């Protein structure tokens, strides 16, 4: 058995440290992928190390021991909520702008505590944790786990034992992303999920530095998917003691608080050496506190955060873009966007509100329209400075003409992309409404909606912009001036 | 406004290959 999952592994590292095989070879790598971690998994015991009672049984321990390190543990209890799963709820009236918690840098697991911790030796010496923090995050957190006098013990306790991020999801679930932006990044995700493991797993194997790790008895595949989407989930940024460098932390008690629509209310104070967070809304007794987690995509809430947020003000799709060597104006339209700050391919966004595209992104698409002798006057002469500093102010365009053409292919480019998904978004609402699926598949078909549902808006923010620039090239409207 | 706001599950790259 041992030598056979040596062997297992060592498949499995070739395998996924393999180049990329071809996007039209993708999802067939990607199981292929899959059936060796199952493989492997049914042959391992899942978890090294559980514990004996419910996830609730612990919180008060993780109570007792945020309050002994000072920590604020009161006016608030967990709670199972259907919908988020575990939460806070208020136990008092929390006003708006409230500090309500705070949890001090000691009861913080950070790149710093894994330095010294256990994992210290092994850390210094293999060059993938020195250079990831995150994946150093993991290994400190699967090494105190399997430490049972370890500090950070309460905090472990109390930890989901699964997740939603697409690591657990079945083969089915994730195909429901064929033809995506997002599956992609599923896949990436999982090819380097593997490889890690495999890796680690023969990397504790021959480093003597490892010889004191608990991973040394046992380190399984289901260890690795858990404390990856533990801290994918979890993380946070935070300034060192010294505050001249940011660490990743995973900051217990308040990673507890669950996600909605707002602003970001949680910040570092350096002076305490704690974290802390005022109240993003009223919070009366007896509601859930939320928290805002930031400004992500509903493609990163899902691959990375293990949700689907609906009504996330926020979501964007990605569209590539660049000026093609075979365009004659080539040189001048690089030599324009260099001078702005802007590359000559890249990947933008597209939002969900109007207009759809960025200050950088209008400047590129104006760029990429722009005649030659629009170019010159971006190049020479004492207002062409002026000219590159508003270039991303839709107030101030270049010229009628080169909004128009710019609009046009906005229109053009978004409803290709329109094109080559598998399903409409008519047919994506027809699945959620006569079918009964699950949560994960529920998350994949809403994820491939999102994305259609923003290049349709798209297509008809462009159209209408089109409209709107037409009309005042005919009606030969003064263009406006910064002045 | 905050110094440090702190962006609960920020993004990282995973990819040990790219970086
Ligand atoms: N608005 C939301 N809807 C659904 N799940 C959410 C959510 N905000 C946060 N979550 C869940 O909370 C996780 C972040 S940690 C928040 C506490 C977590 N629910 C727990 O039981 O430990 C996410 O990975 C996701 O599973």
């Amino acid at each position: 058995s041992p030598k056979e999952i040596l062997n297992l592994t060592s498949e499995l590292l070739q395998k996924c440290s393999s180049p990329a095989p071809g996007p039209g070879k993708e999802w067939e790598e990607y199981v292929q992928i899959r059936t060796l971690v199952e493989k492997i998994r049914k042959k391992q015991k899942g978890l090294s190390v559980t514990f004996d009672g419910k996830r609730e049984d612990y919180f008060p321990d993780l109570m007792k021991w945020a309050s002994e390190n000072g920590a604020s543990v009161e006016g608030f209890e967990m709670v199972n909520f259907k919908e988020e799963g575990f939460g806070l709820r208020a136990t008092r009236d929390i006003k708006a702008e409230e500090l309500f918690l705070w949890v001090p840098r000691k009861l913080l697991m950070t790149v710093e505590s894994a330095k010294n911790s256990v994992l210290g030796p092994l850390y210094s010496q293999d060059r993938i944790l020195q250079a990831m923090g995150n994946i150093a995050l993991a290994f400190h957190l699967l090494c105190e786990r399997a430490s049972p006098n370890s500090f950070w013990q309460p905090y472990i306790q109390t930890l989901p034992s699964e997740y939603d991020t697409p690591l657990y999801f079945e083969e089915d679930e994730v195909r429901y992303l064929q033809s995506t932006q997002a599956i992609h990044d599923v896949f990436s995700q999982y090819k380097n999920t593997a490889r890690q493991y495999a890796y680690f797993y023969k990397v504790i194997q021959t480093h003597p530095h490892a010889n004191k790790l608990p991973l040394k008895d046992s380190f399984t595949y289901e260890d690795y998917r858990w404390a990856v989407s533990s801290v994918m989930t979890r993380q946070n940024q935070i300034p060192t003691e010294d505050g001249s460098r940011v660490t990743l932390a995973l900051i217990p008690l308040w990673d507890m608080c669950n996600h909605t629509n707002g602003l970001i209310t949680t910040g570092y104070n350096l002076e305490d050496d704690r974290c802390e967070c005022v109240a993003l809304q009223d919070f009366r007794a007896g509601e859930q506190i939320y928290i805002f987690y930031g400004t992500r995509s509903n493609a990163e809430f899902v691959i990375h955060s293990g949700f689907f947020f609906d009504n996330n003000s926020h979501d964007r799709v990605k569209i590539k873009l660049g000026v093609s060597k075979s365009d004659r104006l080539y040189a001048m339209k690089a030599e324009v966007l260099a001078r702005a700050g802007i590359p000559t391919s890249s990947v933008f966004a597209l939002h969900f509100t109007e207009p759809p595209i960025s200050a950088q992104l209008l400047a590129f698409l104006r760029v990429f329209c722009m005649t030659e002798e629009e170019l010159k006057e971006h190049l020479l002469g004492d207002s062409a400075i002026d000219r590159i500093f508003t270039l991303g102010n839709s107030e101030f365009p270049v010229s009628w003409d080169n909004e128009v053409k710019l609009w046009t292919f906005l229109e053009d480019r978004a409803s290709l992309l329109l094109k080559t998904y598998k399903t409409t978004i008519e047919e994506d609402k027809s699945v959620l409404k006569n079918h009964d699926l699950s949560v994960r598949a529920k998350m994949a078909i809403k994820l491939r909606l999102g994305e259609k549902e923003i290049l349709e808006k798209a297509v008809k923010s462009a159209a209408v912009n089109r409209e709107y620039y037409r009309q005042q090239m005919e009606e030969k409207a003064p263009l406006p001036k910064y002045e | 406004t905050l110094k440090y706001p702190i962006e609960k599950g920020i993004v990282t790259n995973w990819d040990d290959m790219e970086k």
